[PDB]
């Protein structure tokens, strides 16, 4: 229903793990909430200190 | 006070630069998700 | 065909690996490079 490991993936279909591939391909590395939090961090420390 | 409303102000546009990043990242994904589609 | 493929898949597949690993991978890389 929504992950079986990746001991077994091909149950899905062609057409389905085709636009798969293609969305990972097209889409970049999953990234978290600390991944965002701390870019801000370093954006608010890069302007510099008043 | 004053060093209060100031720390909030700095935390709220942090929050608003966050969400703008993850809004732009997810409508860039969108719209080349469609290009791509739309080519199959 | 179902365990057919399984078999087949693990077999060209590596070890599953967490992401502990690769963060010590990580910073083991880091270490590696020497410290300036």
């Amino acid at each position: 229903a929504d992950e079986i490991p990746a001991s077994e993936m091909f149950l899905l279909g062609r057409p389905m793990l085709q636009a798969r591939l293609e969305t990972l391909q097209t889409s970049g590395p999953h990234y978290e909430l600390d991944y965002d939090q701390n870019r801000a961090m370093l954006a608010t420390l890069n302007v510099g200190p008043t | 006070w004053a060093a209060r409303t100031i720390f909030m102000k700095s935390q709220i546009k942090r929050q608003e630069a966050v969400a703008k990043a993850i809004y732009d990242r997810e409508v860039r994904s969108v719209e080349l998700a469609l290009k791509i589609a739309q080519q199959q």
